[PDB]
């Protein structure tokens, strides 16, 4: 029965000086009983807005907000670098108090293709009885990217562990790691292992492969 | 005075096994603690912030409210003479793993409401039956610029620190967030150096896991 | 003040002390004060409410306690004085428990605090009610500063407070409160 | 006869008056308060006297006998006049004519307010003229 606070856009890109809007839709009518918060690096949140449109003391006037019933919008004008953070809503009209999932505000930059590198299992791990094939895809923008593991041409989704990085503080870029872990036997059965990445910087997929 | 909310784990650490108990504390200053209601919330990994409990003031009999998932397990309490609020968590289960926050709510446009105007710094709580294990460190060498790697597999608990040549190569290093599998953490670290640097020069990843008092150095030797 | 009308006839005055009347009243009489244009106050027994008017729906019917009958207000508080003062006020202002729209209070199970809310918006189907309510307030608060504008949303909230020390003591409001309740 | 009777003329205690000095009114003036439901001054006297008696007797609930102390119709008249934006009585300041030589004086009447200000003297002169007349007559009706 909890009120769901829906923030459908998990990531939003902007440039310094732009105006950005972050939306929130409550699954029930909550009037103006809504707050907005900023949070960085999973640290302590900071109150931005309450009663839907009232700015909290100490908050820059770049931040405004409005809405009612179910629809609420936080607007940041003349976005500054220090405004790059997660933003999320809250309803306090009824128990349990509930919060939105959050919208991460990130910086725009020129498109960049990933640097892809594939690495085979190490003899140390193989002696231990396992075999991990690692694939790095570094320094690409935007964060949208699709990675596939292909063994002898066939896609594999059993035994893949992926990890991502947030937008890099220096070059405003993203990076991903993908590890396909098999046992020594399943690994020795095949020959060709391929990391195939797809990104809007290339019509065809980037591909790296290791044989034997 | 500066308004402060600082959290701590009363006894032991934030790492506990299911069925155990754990008391969080939140000590405050800079305001008349006894005039404000105090809350506990939690942010689970990859999930939205969650309200847990609230306790009001003496004039309202220190009344408390809880979310259903903790009713009968957690107990919020306060000590006004110490300006502190506490959360006693019993019958802990793995779903209780999260960063816990204490918070203050005040009065907003003239009306009391549970918007949170001050928060504590956060306290990491991990409920797990996994036993501590040191990482297995595996080199990742390929089969202008060259990329190498270091695979840190099968360790618990976090954290683990990874450097390359004791930091000399931090310029082109990507250390990725750990991922949990089989109740053990696994991460990878990549480093990009000029082809003139490797393999002519030694490139080594240094991985330290303090929990198990493990320190490993793996040189990336060519294949 | 005083001046001479004739040679041996004088215009003279006598001014009653509100401090004296209130402080030396052995009865627990209800006090009604207009602190300024936005904040009103009412005190009875151990209960003391600040009354404010603005467009914030602090309470919502979906989540808060609907009051149709006075007895419903048993769910608004743990203090019989708060309930009694709220019922007394709604009676004195002219609220018709039978025919008028129900109002709202916060369930005492919640810890945000006691508060009750009345929709006094002078608009649409509520206009008549709002008007009546306005008239009621005009009788209870001498020189009532009506903040509710025509056609605009206006919700009254009454919540616990400490009696403002700078509140002008006006016994006429008390007389009307006793007369109308 | 549901009307509280005043019995002491009548002397007002220091705490009843802003001047903080006891002030006594003669029997001739105060006797007019008996069964007079058209005098805000008598209403105030009855309020203060009922409260003084309550103090001396020590507690009841407030206003149970309110209609024995104050005139409801006169209160409603003053309210209506307030809402019509005409001068009205807010039951605080009262004026009277005093024959200082003999001490004979009229029954105090309300000093009316309008827009939160007491009327200027002239704006109700016909009142304190009339009262003075009455007073003189009363005096010579005693001599
Ligand atoms: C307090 O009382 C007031 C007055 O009674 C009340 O405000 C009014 O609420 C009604 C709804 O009950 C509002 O009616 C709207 O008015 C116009 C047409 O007159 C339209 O905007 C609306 O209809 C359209 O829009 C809706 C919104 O999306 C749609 O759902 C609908 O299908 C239509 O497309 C609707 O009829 C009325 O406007 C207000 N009046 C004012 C002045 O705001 C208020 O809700 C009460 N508050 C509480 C807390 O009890
Ligand atoms: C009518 O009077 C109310 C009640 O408070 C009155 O005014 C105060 C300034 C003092 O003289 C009080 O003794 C007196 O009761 C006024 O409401 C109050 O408004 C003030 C600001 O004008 C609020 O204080 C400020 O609030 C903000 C947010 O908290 C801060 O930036 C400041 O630090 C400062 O404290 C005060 O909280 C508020 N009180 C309530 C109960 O709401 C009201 O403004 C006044 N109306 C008019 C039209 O004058
Ligand atoms: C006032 O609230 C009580 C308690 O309700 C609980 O707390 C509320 C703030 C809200 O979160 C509810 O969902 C909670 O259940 C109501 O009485 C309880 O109602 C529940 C309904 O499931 C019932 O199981 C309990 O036994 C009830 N407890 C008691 C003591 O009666 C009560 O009905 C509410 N009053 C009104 C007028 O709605
Ligand atoms: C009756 O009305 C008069 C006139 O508005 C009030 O007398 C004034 O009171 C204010 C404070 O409320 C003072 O600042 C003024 O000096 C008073 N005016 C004078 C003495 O001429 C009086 O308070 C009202 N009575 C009540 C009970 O509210
Ligand atoms: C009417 O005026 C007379 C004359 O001032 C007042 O009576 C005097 O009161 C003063 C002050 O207390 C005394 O010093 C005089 O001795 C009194 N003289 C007489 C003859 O009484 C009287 O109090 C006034 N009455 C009212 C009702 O105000």
């Amino acid at each position: 029965g909890s009120v769901v606070m829906t923030q459908s856009q998990k990531f939003m890109s902007t440039s310094v000086g732009d105006r950005v809007s972050i939306t929130c839709k409550a699954s029930q009518i909550v009037g103006t009983s809504v707050a907005w918060y900023q949070q960085k690096a999973g640290q302590s949140p900071k109150l931005l807005i309450y009663w839907a449109s009232t700015r909290h003391t100490g908050v820059p006037d770049r931040f405004t907000a409005g809405g009612s019933g179910t629809d609420f919008t936080l607007t940041i004008t003349n976005v500054q670098s220090e405004d790059l953070a997660d933003y999320f809503c809250q309803q306090y009209a009824t128990y349990p108090l509930t919060f939105g999932s959050g919208t991460k505000l990130e910086l725009k930059r020129t498109d960049a293709a990933p640097t892809v590198s594939i690495f085979p299992p190490s003899s140390e791990q193989l002696t231990s009885g396992g075999a991990s094939v690692v694939c790095f895809l570094n320094n690409f923008y935007p964060k949208d990217i699709n990675v596939k593991w292909k063994i002898d041409g066939s896609e594999r989704q059993n035994g893949v562990l992926n990890s991502w990085t947030d937008q890099d503080s220096k070059d405003s870029t993203y990076s991903m790691s993908s590890t396909l872990t098999l046992t020594k036997d399943e690994y020795e059965r095949h020959n060709s292992y391929t990391c195939e990445a797809t990104h809007k910087t290339s019509t065809s997929p980037i591909v790296k492969s290791f044989n034997r | 005075g500066q308004i402060q909310l600082v959290q701590s784990v009363e006894t032991g650490g934030g790492l506990v096994r299911p069925g155990n108990s754990l008391k969080l504390s939140c000590v405050t200053s800079g305001f008349t603690f006894s005039n404000y209601q105090m809350h506990w919330l939690r942010q689970p990994p990859g999930k939205r912030l969650e309200w847990i409990a609230v306790i009001t003031v003496k004039s309202d009999n220190y009344g408390a409210n809880y979310v259903e998932s903790v009713k009968g397990r957690f107990a919020i309490s306060r000590d006004d003479s110490k300006s502190s609020v506490y959360l006693e968590m019993n019958r802990l289960r793995e779903e209780d793993t999260a960063t816990y926050f204490c918070s203050r709510s005040g009065i907003y446009d003239g009306y009391y409401a549970y918007a949170m105007d001050y928060w504590g710094q956060g306290t990491s709580v991990t409920v797990s039956s996994a036993t501590t294990k040191g990482p297995s460190v595996y080199p990742l060498a390929p089969g202008s610029m060259v990329t190498l790697g270091c695979l840190v597999k099968g360790y618990f608990p976090e954290p683990v620190t990874v450097t390359w040549n004791s930091g000399s190569l931090s310029s082109g290093v990507h250390t990725f967030p750990a991922v949990l599998q089989s109740d053990l953490y696994t991460l990878s670290s990549s480093v990009t150096v000029p082809s003139s640097t490797w393999p002519s020069q030694t490139v080594t990843c240094n991985v330290a896991h303090p929990a198990s008092s493990t320190k490993v150095d793996k040189k990336i030797v060519p294949r | 003040e005083a001046f001479k009308i004739g040679l041996h006839t004088e215009f003279q005055t006598v001014s009653f002390s509100m401090v004296g009347l209130f402080s030396n009243n052995p009865h627990d009489c209800p006090l009604l004060c207009t602190l300024n244009k936005s904040h009103l106050y009412i005190k009875g027994g151990n209960a003391s409410f600040q009354i404010s008017f603005d467009d914030i729906a602090v309470l919502l019917p979906q989540y808060d306690v609907i009051i149709q009958h006075p007895a419903d207000m048993s769910w608004c508080s743990k203090s019989d004085d708060q309930i009694w003062l709220s019922q007394w006020f709604m009676n004195a202002v002219g609220h018709d428990w039978h025919l008028d729209p129900p109002f709202l209070c916060r369930n005492r199970t919640k810890t945000e605090g006691f508060i009750f809310q009345v929709n006094t918006s002078k608009t649409g189907v509520n206009e008549n009610y709002a008007k009546k309510f306005k008239t009621g307030m005009h009788h209870l608060y001498r020189e009532y500063p009506d903040s509710c504008l025509n056609g605009k949303l206006c919700l009254m909230k009454a919540q616990p407070t400490s009696w403002p020390l700078q509140c002008p003591l006006d016994h006429v409001n008390t007389l009307h409160f006793l007369t109308r309740g | 006869f549901f009307s509280w009777s005043l019995t002491d003329g009548y002397c007002l205690e220091e705490w009843m008056l802003v001047a903080a000095k006891m002030k006594c009114f003669g029997n001739t003036a105060v006797a007019k308060c008996n069964l007079n439901h058209d005098s805000e001054f008598c209403d105030m006297l009855r309020l203060f006297d009922y409260n003084k008696n309550a103090i001396k007797t020590l507690v009841n609930l407030c206003g149970q006998t309110i209609n024995a102390l104050i005139s409801d119709n006169l209160l409603m008249k003053n309210k209506i006049r307030e809402l019509m934006s005409v001068p009205y009585c807010n039951y605080t300041k009262f004026w009277y004519v005093n024959h200082t030589l003999s001490g004979q004086h009229s029954l105090p009447r309300c000093w009316l307010i309008k827009n939160n200000s007491y009327l200027n003297i002239s704006d109700f002169r016909n009142d304190w003229i009339l009262e003075s007349d009455f007073l003189i007559s009363e005096m010579l009706s005693k001599e």
